[PDB]
């Protein structure tokens, strides 16, 4: 870097609110659809989760309880990545719902199921999901027994398919991008000091354990 | 000071200094849609009162012990009676974890309490059984108290509300705990509110002649409970 | 309709921007909000809770022992006990707290901190240490003599079990390091003094806060978390 | 003209995104609105409407049989009659009501419900039945006494034709089974009495119903329909 | 699914609302339009009809009377489904005129049937259909003669084209959504619980009935 | 939605045309402005 002075100025407070430290869309999973009729599936499914990529996982698990809405946003495109008019389908599926068993499955046609159609050549779709859970807050921290299938606080989940009669043979990739809104934060936790071994379970290495400050020659030596 | 609740009595000091657990106290619920159906029961006679768990013998060698509520009461008295069946539950408690230890010994003990605390596996996917989460009236024993088995840094466990007991000033500590949940009413038997904790950071010491072991004592006064439904 | 012209920025997503989304599923009222006790409104919140500063920083402490700051009757008058930086965006024995940890989101930091020393022997052990802060721009202090001609605090445990150090001003602006740091230390002002049949070794315990002075600014993302 | 910017979004067809459409026939007025009675503002209207609960659902139950619930003279005092769970939208005898149809059409519900039983005997028969709710997280009562233990009502159909039992609470979150469920018994407290040349048999009819109290919500499509 | 617990609040009043029950745009009809010069007929014609699919069906057949107005989306796509820029024509025919009975036929040219123009590059075109009865609501329970030809209450009719003066060879199908706005509805009726036997009458297997609820052992017994 | 038409001059970029563009950092507040002697509010002030 550069700039080597001394601030004798107090910051900015505004950036440091709950509600700033959670916004900023980001990318939160990676999806790929080819569509090549009978030999492959033709359509993807992803289920909501936060804690997919470890980066807002550890942001998330500074809290026991939070609320918020939700705002998606997909970016496709195709290998290469030049873009074709074709027409696609992101369709969202409440909590408590069956989701496409295949492409041109009666799912798709389920009007509860609140559809988005955008052809390939558009700019990215957006859109708004509310505060789902049936209690007043989502807890990735619930000590008992949740079982009952997969992550906990369920909030949907999307599928995304190309709409044609016959099968295009197309390769896609939706990267979804995600932005928490009116974020509400209870009870804050510490920050974990050691590596994640698995999603959902909080598990870490007996036998391996990492220190949380590094190490010095003697403690009678600052430098 | 004597602290006379229903028929116990304990011998205690009067001190104002507590701790409030997030600075607000047990509250009876708000009013409610299927209480307003069925209204609850907040028993006050012999069900809220001081229950004084087996005293633990902290030792050089000791890592510390943790408890979970409401599960600790699950079986006792009264409590664990209105525990059993009544499928909705609410309460706030009052700690109060004691230590008696002469002049002569040094050591310290951080107590805290920590919402909806989850004990992790040490593997795979060993999911930890029922032991770890309900561990019943006498308690668990950590394996790493540096990690606090949930893979999180004990250096940073005192965002919780928690109180030091070092056995050069302070003997005993007191910490107020409301219910904390994210839905008013929940399942007393499959879910715990949260837990307790008493890890030795500093370890035990004395030189021969004195007690090789020091009793730490808990005790549990409940707070407007409310019951439910009865299974 | 409505003549208008289109112009740059048009059909392009940005992901900080600030702008409306259409509701997917409207009609649907969530679940009614209930009191939580225990809600956070600033990340400033979890800097000010003092947390345990690991001092004993060494390949030869392995569990809770590195959050222990020995002191013994072995020890004599005058000779210094412990030192560390002070610089909670470091790597070193800020890395422990909620300070260091919440530094590392932000570019710069500055405002003013707190040390708390905390003795745990008998109740009949006793003695003085020189709980002394060099500010930045100069290496530690060398003897006893140059750390008390400067900011301190001569600490007797067996009167007061407790003592707190205001450090009045740091910041880091920000590979060449910016923070020219500023040292803690820790001095023997007397020997640790042991009546019979009591132990003659204890432990201090360190901990850090920030004051309500301290600001933060310029989001990142941590250095721990790998992926 | 006036400078714009496109935005993510454009161009998009969401099915539940409520906007303008532009009206492809303007000038026509449509025929004026007169007065219709029952008019209906809500399923929750149709909810509170008690129909007929299909307790005899089996294999050996054909016509309008399933609705009813038989009680005889050869049974003998202290003994179960009908047991049935509380479940207007699962698979059971809550599928022919209306509750059990409109529940099929959304993902939670919660509220009070009310079941009525209806006993249809010859003006001179006399006896008595208990009829009791057994909350969720208990199975169904084994003999009259522990039944007697929990709500219930004696209703003596010599005196009283009709008896409504309301349900206090009831909840469906929502492929592991998440409602616990909670069942309604009938017991013979005494044995059907009978005066001579009188049949000796007589049936039960079972009604169920929704309270103000309740309440549904998150949309969905019925599991009935195929297609 | 997941997220077992107790709900102890009263949920949101506003979705179970006869307007909001009928809301939420779905998918009427399916109809291919070959344009293959004089071997194929090159234009379509939907009549507007709502029973077409049982799952909408079942929630109409739920009241004796009902008033809305329509609001129609048109989805089309070729084939594979990449897009092309070719001109389309939706017409819509009101009740008691004569449809299409060819591509260039002089019906197409009539003003008083309403008409859009859109590029099948374009998104979906939107229309909005007033309450076209001329009773005060439409009803599909007549007991009576109605005779008179195809669905009651009739709505009208769309028809599609390409827009061209040689016959572009395409294959196209217009994807049709609806969705009832300012529904009123009246005297409400039981839910059928016989499988439909075929479209305009109630008519059910008599060798086979279905009954409401499944079976179990015993009626003294519940789980 | 609101009926509109395009016009000349959509989707071009004029160097000297004053129009908005998004901010790509917002919740970012600059450093406070201080008191710095010698401000230049014109050229004319260095021709003179």
């Amino acid at each position: 870097m550069i700039e080597t002075r001394c601030v004798v100025n107090r910051n900015g407070v505004l950036e440091t609110t709950i509600n700033h430290f959670f916004s900023r869309s980001g990318l939160v999973g990676v999806v790929n659809l080819t569509d090549g009729g009978t030999d492959t599936t033709g359509y993807v499914t992803w289920d909501i989760d936060i804690m997919g990529f470890v980066q807002l996982r550890r942001k998330c698990e500074m809290f026991t309880y939070m609320r918020f809405n939700a705002e998606f946003t997909f970016v496709t495109t195709t290998k290469n990545g030049e873009a074709r008019p074709y027409m696609l389908q992101y369709m969202y599926v409440p909590p408590g719902a069956p989701k496409p068993t295949g492409r041109d499955a009666f799912q798709w046609q389920t009007a509860t199921n609140p559809s988005v159609f955008v052809k390939l050549t558009d700019p990215p779709a957006q859109v708004s999901v509310p505060f789902m859970s049936p209690a007043s807050a989502y807890q990735w921290f619930y000590d008992g027994y949740p079982t009952f299938g997969c992550p906990n606080n369920m909030m949907g989940t999307f599928a995304v398919r190309v709409v044609s009669r016959e099968a295009s043979q197309l390769k896609l990739q939706t990267r979804v991008y995600m932005k928490l809104k009116h974020v509400r934060a209870w009870v804050p936790r510490p920050i974990r000091s050691q590596p994640y071994l698995l999603k959902n379970f909080p598990n870490y290495d007996s036998s391996k354990i990492t220190n949380s400050a590094r190490d010095r020659s003697s403690i009678k030596q600052a430098n | 000071a004597q602290l006379t609740v229903g028929n116990s009595s304990i011998t205690t000091q009067e001190a104002a200094n507590i701790v409030l657990a997030y600075g607000e106290w047990p509250e009876y619920c708000p009013d409610t849609d299927a209480t307003a159906v069925d209204k609850p029961t907040r028993p006050d006679v012999s069900v809220n009162r001081f229950y004084t768990l087996d005293s633990k013998m902290w030792q050089e060698n000791s890592t510390g012990w943790y408890w979970k509520f409401p599960d600790v009461l699950n079986k006792t008295g009264v409590f664990g009676q209105n525990a059993q069946f009544h499928y909705l539950y609410r309460s706030g408690f009052c700690l109060h974890v004691q230590c008696n230890a002469s002049k002569f010994h040094q050591g310290a003990l951080l107590v805290a309490v920590i919402p909806e605390f989850v004990i992790a596996g040490r593997g795979e996917a060993p999911h930890p059984g029922f032991t770890t989460t309900f561990p019943g009236t006498t308690g668990a024993t950590f394996h790493d108290p540096y990690v606090l088995d949930s893979g999180v840094p004990l250096s940073q466990a005192l965002i919780y509300p928690h109180q030091w007991i070092n056995l050069r000033t302070n003997n005993c500590a007191t910490v107020i705990v409301p219910y904390i949940n994210a839905v008013p009413f929940d399942s007393a038997i499959n879910h715990s509110n949260f837990g307790l904790i008493v890890i030795p950071v500093s370890p035990l010491k004395y030189s021969s002649g004195a007690t090789t072991a020091i009793p730490i004592t808990i005790t549990i006064a409940p707070l407007n409970s409310e019951f439910g439904g009865l299974r | 309709g409505i003549p208008a012209e289109l112009r740059p920025g048009t059909n392009q997503f940005l992901t900080t921007d600030d702008d409306t989304a259409a509701p997917i599923l409207p009609g649907f009222t969530p679940t009614p909000t209930i009191h939580i006790p225990g809600e956070v409104h600033s990340l400033l919140e979890l800097c000010r809770v003092e947390t345990i500063l690991e001092v004993n920083n060494t390949t030869e402490a392995t569990g809770l022992t590195r959050l222990l700051i020995p002191v013994s009757s072995q020890n004599k008058a005058d000779e210094l006990c412990a030192a560390f930086m002070v610089d909670p965006g470091r790597i070193g024995p800020w890395q422990s707290t909620l300070v260091g940890q919440i530094c590392r989101y932000y570019t710069q930091w500055s405002g003013s901190l707190k040390v708390t020393f905390m003795f745990t022997g008998s109740f009949m052990a006793t003695g003085k240490m020189l709980v002394a802060y060099s500010p930045p721009g100069s290496a530690q202090p060398a003897n006893r003599e140059t750390a008390m001609l400067g900011t301190h605090v001569i600490w007797d445990f067996g009167l007061q079990s407790s003592v707190s150090l205001v450090i009045p001003w740091i910041s880091n602006t920000h590979n060449y390091d910016y923070y020219t740091a500023g040292v803690v230390t820790l001095w023997y002002q007397t020997n640790y003094v042991v009546p019979p049949e009591t132990p003659g070794e204890a432990y201090i315990i360190a901990m850090g806060a920030d004051l309500y002075k301290f600001t933060l600014k310029i989001c990142k993302d941590t250095d721990e978390v790998t992926q």
